[PDB]
């Protein structure tokens, strides 16, 4: 015999606004010769989107439910190229267990933290490939692509913390993993714009103020149907008997 | 070093920045704003914690916008849902219920009713049987604006 | 505290420059 | 010149160790890998802190 | 309801997509 069954997917809101007053405006203007009306605007209209830009973050750190373990401490004679092989085959293990769960192909991604990101850029030449022209940045950004397949992106330590203190726990040292679908009918996140940010502005009111308010819709959610399946955890560690510690550049507590 | 011009004896420099002006949400008013603040803030889809880790004994939780927000805030309808363990359920439906089930660690079934209040964002949640040592419940809703406008952020 | 010495004169502030606040974004659009 | 690099030395806080001999039975490709990792996190704790 | 809130505008549904069993096999048969 055979089953149907069904799913379903909305959107969500977002708010913004700011205000000042005809007689600053006025300051600013004749002391500094400044323009508070642009400032504000260009403001909001950046935070609208940097906001989205992380919360997606923060639902994908927050749902995951597999979890996985590692040390890649470096053994205190072995050349760099056996080390990378293992770690090679690590990772595709771990994908594979991935594709194993889901059960559909897609493409390949990671989100690393500061120290994974510098044990990573460790690694040999033909094994990891730097992005080309590369300039580390406060922001999260694109380092490079290994194994030829995947791209990995880094995230600084100061968000790290800031993640870890409103109750998201994300170590520096972890690291995430995830699969991007490709077919019609599955995938794994979800985004889209249902009504782009539209921008009112008020006129001045009797009481002499200036105000301008975005409003806008849109979906960020994990999809119904094995959304968390495609994502999973994994966190390092340094505690190998006979590891060599880079840090101090000695044995790790001998 | 860099190099700069100096024409007159004493100079100045000065430095804008970014400043929430409100307490709603995660920030404060008076907080800074700059490339790595992650927080909630104009996004009106949230979730919240309601027990980190629940009793043995324990059999009844409630729901209060006052705990977790400053004041009573309206919820859309048709939105809200519940996480047991990190696992999401069925939404609400429109006349203020939601009926939920899941697997006790042993192998029972526990069923879970709701009751739902949209005008000042208040929930009731009833066990049928006390759940496991350990667990822990989280509630997702989104905030209705159209009935209180009065609560936009401000920059 | 006369004019013949180089404290007699006094001083005038110089307004040189101001820094505006830096840009904002993240990438995670790949996942 | 020379008093500009007098400031710079007296007037730094922020410290870091690390060692530099080179372990009985290496070559030198691995070592010169730490070394560029050692001094890369060195550097991006100095961005990060100024945060440009 | 009037048509004047946001509520009180009935919704209508969308369909998006069909999904069908993926297919079974096996390679067992080199032995």
């Amino acid at each position: 015999n055979h089953e149907m069954k069904k799913y379903t997917l909305f959107p969500s809101q977002f708010v913004i606004a700011a205000e000042h007053t005809v007689q600053a405006a006025y300051e600013a203007q004749r002391e500094f010769g400044l323009d508070l009306g642009s400032l504000q605007f260009r403001t909001l209209k950046e935070y609208l989107s940097h906001e989205q830009d992380m919360l997606r973050l923060r639902i994908m750190i927050w749902r995951t439910l597999a979890t996985d373990t590692f040390d890649i401490a470096l053994p205190v004679n072995q050349s760099f190229d056996v080390w990378a092989t293992i770690i090679r085959g690590k990772f595709q293990t771990v994908y594979r267990d991935i594709i194993e769960r889901v059960k559909s192909s897609g493409a390949m991604g990671m989100f690393a933290g500061a120290d994974a990101a510098s044990f990573f850029k460790q690694l040999p030449k033909d094994f990891f490939q730097p992005a080309e022209d590369y300039i580390q940045t406060p922001y999260v950004h694109y380092i490079g692509t290994l194994f030829g397949n995947v791209k990995v992106y880094e995230v600084p330590a100061g968000i790290c913390k800031n993640l870890t203190t409103e109750n998201i726990q994300f170590s520096s040292m972890d690291v995430l993993c995830y699969v991007r679908d490709e077919n019609p009918g599955k995938a794994g996140f979800v985004t889209g714009d249902a009504v782009p940010a539209i921008p009112f502005q008020h006129p001045t009111t009797p009481a002499l103020v200036n105000r301008t308010t975005l409003w806008g819709s849109a979906i960020n959610d994990m999809h119904p149907r094995n959304g968390a399946d495609y994502f999973t955890r994994v966190t390092l560690t340094m505690a190998k008997k006979g590891g060599l510690n880079f840090i101090s550049g000695d044995t790790i507590d001998a | 070093c860099t190099f700069i011009p100096v024409t007159r004896d004493q100079s100045d420099i000065y430095e804008v920045f970014n400043v929430a002006g409100s307490s709603f949400g995660s920030y404060a008013a008076g907080d800074v704003l700059d490339m790595q603040s992650v927080g909630v803030y104009s996004q009106l889809r949230r979730r919240y914690v309601l027990v980190a880790s629940s009793d043995g004994t324990s059999k009844t939780a409630t729901f209060k916008m006052e705990d977790f927000e400053g004041q009573n805030v309206p919820i859309r309808k048709g939105r809200t849902n519940i996480y047991v363990n990190r696992i999401k359920s069925v939404v609400d439906n429109g006349s203020g219920s939601l009926l939920h089930s899941f697997t006790n660690a042993a192998g029972e079934q526990i069923t879970v009713t709701c009751s739902l209040n949209y005008n000042i964002g208040q929930i009731a949640l009833s066990f049928s049987k006390a759940p496991d040592k350990g667990t822990e419940i989280a509630i997702e809703t989104e905030i209705n604006i159209e009935a209180a406008p009065e609560l936009i952020p401000l920059i | 505290e006369m004019m013949s010495v180089s404290d007699g004169v006094m001083r005038l502030p110089l307004f040189l420059a101001m820094i505006l606040p830096v840009q904002l974004g993240a990438a995670t659009a790949d996942a």
